[PDB]
């Protein structure tokens, strides 16, 4: 059970590299907004980072956190140098999806799928 | 009418005369607005207002486990025993036999290839019910 | 709101179920017999820990463990099952 | 220095793969049955896991067969049972595993067909 | 001299085992399997913190000399503890000769990157961690190469499936191109074509 | 023989006809219904049956090379004539 | 349901929705919108064009292969319309100008089409009918446009009894002729408006909205024989709309009133163009008539939609109108227009 | 070869009875709004439940667990099984205890009231195989079948 580490040697490490992201994500945002001329509001983009960073936060892998951290700063590199279009980073929104019941009722009239 | 899967639409288990418990996988969809059979009597019971308390395959089939434990035990024979206390019990009521001769319904061929809906239905058991009576 | 089935599961080859086996074996017919007409379902599978199930009307269902019971705490245990009735 | 990590692998967070094809999925993990129109053995050495087969619909233009199951075609080879088992917890699957199916060893004897007085003995050849 | 038989070349066989017991004496550190192939491929299987070290050996080493990095790629193979093979193929212009070495990682180890030894690494690694998304530590500036932006999943891992996972098109209502949940018109079909008959008798494994 | 259904649809040689009532037939508004009005199983039967004198012939479809492949044809029934299984010749024993 | 209507897939490009749909007048404003929701759940969609070709181009994409079919069709001639629409199962019709030309009036448009579409499509056995009105269609309107619009409602409703009508009130989008409308008033220095945009109120109802809305009717099958109001959340006066589309355009705003009588006689000149008016006298009334409150009727809400304000949308409308020291202000730098309560 | 009678009279849409008492297509909810109402009015021995011979262990309880909850246990089968003494609380009562493989380790079969080459086409070759290679002796008390 002895691994080696990418970058934290353990959870509280790993949470320090987290908050360092998402400093990094909320004070982008508002460039962001800017920059790509989105129609979104501020609080709209980011409460969008919010939920992405709420979606990773049963992970107790030092390992798996460092990965989504390096994943996420990657992510923010390509936004702040602008190698994103608009499309890429509206499509965090799903602006076109219809939305898909998630009750067993609603499911099961549509098809099969559970 | 509430139209359902046949076994060859759906993951569903079946136990076969040695009580030895098997599960079928689904090979295609049922067709048209058809649906899994157990997804039609759990989306009534909704409906209804009492609902049944399992969504999923795995849930019903935990369903299943608290029933009959060896209904999920898949390709395995459980033994059964206590014969004896069968055997007691079955002479308690003392009953006649009738004088008809024991006579299966399938006494030849023919009677062979149709015997459920699904053969009923099939246009190669009626060609070979065809040809064994002509 | 009475009672409506009684289900037993067991293990046939388990000591944690050698209660039930003996309870099965001598208490059963004489228990049947009392009772013709309520569904008593044995079902037997291999370690699984044994348990009673009691039905009651419109769907209820609670279940008592037996596991290490006695012939005479399994007695007991139907004895309150046919007994009280929730 | 290696550090001490003290849980099961997941590696569900870093596949990519969309939330509805980790969890609504049924893996199976088996053997391949032999194809009986043949006697070949040489395709029920590995295992195999697949997942569960969903809906497929005729194109309206062409009749062709439209799916939705990106895991349609997914099908992964594995050395051994564990291999397979292993592979499944990492990504999150519910899995299945049947097992292998051997064939018995039979006694096979050309003289009997040539019995005294047992059935065993052929009406032709 | 069989028409239709490609010929063996047994002088250069020799020379590769040689020299392939010639860099395990070196470095039995990290050195943990070497073969020679029937058409005379000599691969060395190290262990992962041997990386730098090898090739650097084998960049340098004046028998050795192998100043050209021809190929850096990974193969995945689920069924190992570590399923990802990373594949060094080095040229020796001085030696007119080449050299495979290998080794492994698994999903969340990563291996040292061996842009210091040889510079055309730095986008073959790119390429790896893109594709099967195969982290390399010290890489001056590692991120996805081949893939578009923003896409999530390594498409060259065997569980990845043909099509993925999404698709695009361009939507009239929001003027942009967007991205859906992948449908096909026509499902690609799959072909089960391993005849049931063994092929190779000398590759057949002990049961 | 190219049938037209009720509808006045063009029927195909493998018995394909949109039934009224059907919507996808609005493809063909303002435009055709392409039916390849040569059907196969009609010109092989107005070939004449072969009339030979060995057991077994073989048939190769004609231009040696350019046919099918070859293959032999018993003709030991009397009531039924031999038929090539590639290219539907038929072919019958005299006396 | 014939088994190639049943609907099948996921509700994607290459589904099945079951839905086959005739939409008249799906080259416009409208119609796009109508006709890309209904391509994206997989819908075979019927586009009866009276245009050049060239002009259905932006419809093309909406549809996978062979979902997207077109056809000639002329406003007079029935036969055309019965090839339109014999092979469907809802109808909708979203045909009209906000001008007379030479060859058609708002008779025409609103009165003389949507009936013969309705009655070729009940002798076609449509199943549904699905016919745009407006809010403020009255008999007794001042805008001949509106009182078409009344006369049309009522039409279609006897010669379908079961048709869903829909009445929005003005429209705002990317292509609307509302808020670019407004917008494009700057070429002339201050905007007029008949009491100083104090006396009329509007609630204008996005597009998305809308579309939505008929999408709803289509598969809702309590929308048989209703009509509907599609209005959007907040009621404003002209004065405010108008001050908040400038601001939002960055514009400078320079209102002054113009009177009824003189505010015609500009509209009567630009008339006179023989291609799209910029404005007309009827354009004038509609602008400002005040927009109907009609608590009888079913709005949005009960089609599944939520109303989208003016707010979050205004900017996707009027970026394109500032100039490049605006261009990339942010939604939040303009506060929103003061609303009725 | 059964499997083409997949592919003929499939029921497809939900169904029920119009004003003229014929039936005719409908959504899933609509039928089972319909179907819905009537269980509502109805318990006990009022409702009940007849399972064929091509139902599914997952269907037969969730239409049981269903039953149960308007107190109705009329749960039926149309295969009979006699219900005397220990009728099915016990399972070894209505099984082939011995198992199918277990025919080739039998000395002497005695097949009762049964034609097994068609109720069980391949328990009756498993009877076989034993017939021929275990010397097995064979008794059947019924019509005198093939
Ligand atoms: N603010 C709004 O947008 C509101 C709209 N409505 C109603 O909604 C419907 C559509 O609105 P919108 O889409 O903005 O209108 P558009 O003018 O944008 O598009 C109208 C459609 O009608 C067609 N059309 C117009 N006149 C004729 C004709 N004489 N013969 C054949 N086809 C014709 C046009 O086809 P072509 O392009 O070939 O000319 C076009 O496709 C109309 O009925 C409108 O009155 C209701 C309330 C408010
Ligand atoms: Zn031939």
């Amino acid at each position: 059970t002895s691994v080696k580490p990418i970058f934290s040697r353990d959870m509280n490490e790993a949470k320090r590299r987290v908050r360092e992201l998402y400093r990094a994500w909320y004070r982008e945002v508002p460039n962001t907004v800017h920059l790509f001329q989105l129609d979104i509001s501020v609080k709209q983009g980011r409460d969008k980072v919010r939920e992405m960073f709420k979606k990773n936060a049963h992970i107790t892998d030092p390992r798996v956190v460092d990965l989504l951290v390096i994943k996420g700063k990657m992510e923010l590199e390509e936004t702040i140098k602008v190698w994103k279009q608009r499309t890429h980073v509206m499509r965090f929104f799903h602006e076109t999806e219809a939305p898909r019941p998630k009750d067993f009722l609603s499911k099961f009239y549509v098809g099969h799928d559970p | 009418i509430l139209p359902g899967a046949a076994y060859t639409e759906k993951s569903a288990t079946y136990v076969n005369t040695e009580g030895r418990a098997q599960q079928t996988k689904v090979a295609v969809t049922p067709p048209g607005l058809a649906r899994e059979d157990w997804k039609i009597i759990r989306a009534l019971s909704e409906i209804a207002g009492m609902t049944l308390p399992y969504d999923t395959l795995d849930q019903v089939r935990n369903r299943l486990e608290e029933v009959s434990p060896n209904l999920v035990r898949y390709d395995d024979v459980e033994g059964a025993n206590y014969f004896q206390q069968a055997s007691e019990l079955s002479k308690l009521v003392n009953q006649q036999l009738l004088a008809d001769p024991l006579v299966p319904p399938q006494l030849t061929i023919k009677d062979f290839y149709m015997t459920d809906s699904i053969s009923r239905a099939s246009q190669t058991m009626a060609k070979c019910v065809k040809a064994v009576t002509e | 709101l009475g009672l409506r089935e009684i289900r037993i599961h067991l293990c046939q080859r388990s000591p944690g179920s050698q209660g039930v086996r003996d309870f099965i074996e001598k208490r059963y017919v004489e228990l049947k017999k009392a009772n013709p007409d309520l569904p008593i379902l044995i079902r037997e599978c291999s370690d699984v820990q044994p348990k009673l199930w009691a039905r009651y009307a419109f769907g209820q269902e609670k279940n008592v463990s037996l596991n290490n019971f006695s012939a005479d705490q399994v007695t007991r245990a139907l004895e309150n099952v046919l007994s009280s009735k929730a | 220095q290696l550090i001490t990590v003290d849980e099961k692998l997941d590696i569900t967070t870093i596949t990519g793969v969309p939330e509805e094809h980790i969890k609504t999925r049924k893996a199976r993990i088996f053997v391949p049955a032999r194809n009986n129109m043949q006697s070949g053995v040489n395709n029920t050495k590995k295992w195999k896991m697949e997942f569960d087969t969903r809906e497929r619909w005729e194109n309206p233009l062409m009749g062709w067969a439209s799916t939705a199951d990106p895991l349609s075609n997914l099908v992964l080879t594995f050395s051994t049972k564990e291999d397979a088992v292993a592979f499944a917890e990492k990504n999150g699957w519910s899995y299945d595993v049947e097992e292998r199916k051997v064939p018995k060893p039979k006694s096979k004897s050309y003289g009997a067909n040539f019995s005294w007085n047992k059935r065993t003995r052929v009406s032709t050849k | 001299t069989r028409p239709t038989v490609r010929p063996r070349n047994d002088v250069a066989h020799k020379q590769l085992s040689a020299f392939g017991e010639y860099v395990a004496e070196i470095l039995p550190k990290y050195v943990q399997q070497v073969q020679v192939s029937c058409f005379n491929e000599l691969e060395i299987c190290i262990h992962p913190d041997g990386v730098i070290p090898v090739l650097t050996f084998l960049r340098d080493h004046s028998n050795a000399q192998f100043k050209s990095l021809a190929d850096l790629t990974a193969v995945d193979i689920p069924t190992r503890q570590n399923r990802f093979e990373i594949v060094y193929n080095l040229l020796s212009l001085r030696f007119n000769s080449r050299i495979r070495v290998k080794t492994y990682t698994d999903e969340l180890t990563p291996i040292e990157s061996s842009v210091p030894v040889y510079k055309a690494a730095n986008w073959y690694e790119r390429e790896i961690w893109d594709m099967f998304g195969v982290f390399f530590a010290n890489h001056p500036d590692l991120r996805r190469i081949l893939t578009d932006y923003g896409f999530e999943g390594h498409p060259f891992r065997k569980d990845f499936p043909l099509s993925g996972y999404v698709e695009l098109r361009y939507d009239d209502e929001v003027k942009r191109v967007v991205a859906e949940p992948v449908e096909l018109a026509q499902e690609f079909r799959k072909f089960d074509l391993n005849s049931p008959w063994e092929a190779f008798p000398a590759y057949r494994q002990p049961p | 023989g190219v049938r037209t259904s009720p509808t006045g649809e063009k029927v195909t040689h493998t018995g394909q006809v949109y039934d009224d009532g059907d919507y996808r037939k609005v493809r063909f508004v303002g435009r055709q219904k392409e039916v390849n009005e040569n059907f196969a199983i009609d010109l092989i039967a107005e070939q004449p049956v072969s009339q030979v004198g060995s057991r077994v012939i073989s048939c190769d479809g004609g231009g040696g090379a350019l046919g099918h492949p070859r293959v032999y044809i018993n003709l030991d029934k009397e009531t039924k004539t031999g038929t090539c299984g590639y290219c539907g010749l038929q072919f019958r024993q005299q006396h | 349901l014939h088994h190639a209507v049943i609907p099948h897939g996921k509700g994607g490009r290459s589904s099945v929705s079951g839905i086959v749909a005739t939409v008249f007048g799906a080259t416009g404003f409208l119609g796009r919108y109508v006709v890309n929701h209904l391509g994206r759940m997989g819908s075979q969609v019927i586009v009866p064009h009276r245009c050049e070709p060239y002009d259905t181009m932006h419809l093309r994409p909406m549809g996978d292969l062979g979902q997207i079919i077109f056809m000639d069709w002329n406003g007079r001639d029935k036969d055309s319309i019965r090839r339109a629409v014999e092979h469907s199962s809802v109808v909708i019709n979203l045909v009209g100008r906000e001008w007379e030309t030479q060859n058609f009036d708002f008779e025409d448009v609103f009165v003389k089409i949507p009936q013969a579409i309705a009655q070729v499509s009940k002798e076609a056995g449509v199943e549904k009918f699905i016919h745009i009105s407006h809010l403020n269609a009255d008999i007794k309107s001042s805008s001949k446009y509106l009182r078409s619009k009344a006369v049309g409602e009522k039409e279609v409703r006897e010669t379908f009894p079961e048709a869903t009508i829909i009445k929005p009130a003005e429209i705002f989008g990317r292509e609307d002729r509302f808020l670019n409308y407004f917008a494009n008033i700057r070429w002339f220095g201050g905007v007029p408006l008949i009491s100083l945009g104090k006396k009329t109120v509007k609630q204008p109802v996005y597009i998305v909205d809308v579309t939505k809305g008929i999408i709803n009717a289509i598969k809702d099958p309590d929308a048989r024989g209703k009509t509907f109001a599609f209005v959007g959340p907040s009621r404003y006066l002209l004065f405010d709309l108008v001050q908040y589309v400038f601001a939002v355009a960055h514009r400078p705003f320079l209102p002054y009133p113009l009177p009824h009588f003189a505010y015609r006689w500009i509209g009567r000149l630009f008339e006179i163009s023989p291609f799209e008016p910029w404005t007309t006298r009827d354009k004038v009334e509609r602008i400002h008539t005040t927009d109907k409150i009609l608590p009888h009727l079913p709005g949005l809400e009960d089609l599944g939609v939520e109303a989208t304000p003016l707010e979050l949308k205004a900017i996707e409308v009027l970026r394109r109108h500032r100039t490049y020291r605006w261009l990339s202000s942010e939604i939040e730098d303009v506060q929103p227009a003061k609303t009725i309560p | 070869f059964a499997y083409d009678g997949l592919k003929r009279q499939r029921l497809t849409e939900p169904m029920v009875r119009n004003e003229k008492g014929l039936l005719t297509h409908t959504t899933w909810e609509d039928a089972l709004s319909r179907v819905a109402g009537m269980l509502q009015s109805f318990q006990g021995n009022d409702v009940a439940a007849i399972a064929g011979g091509l139902v599914d262990a997952e269907a037969l309880i969730a239409l049981k667990d269903l039953l149960n909850r308007v107190d109705s246990d009329t749960l039926c089968t149309e295969e009979v099984f006699p219900t005397a003494g220990a009728g099915t609380d016990l399972r070894s009562n209505y099984l082939l205890n011995t198992t199918i493989a277990g025919v080739e380790e039998a000395d002497v079969v005695l097949l009762v009231g049964t034609n097994p080459r068609f109720e069980a086409p391949l328990f009756n070759a498993r009877i076989r195989k034993s017939w021929l290679h275990n010397d097995l002796k064979v008794a059947l008390i019924g019509s005198p079948v093939d």
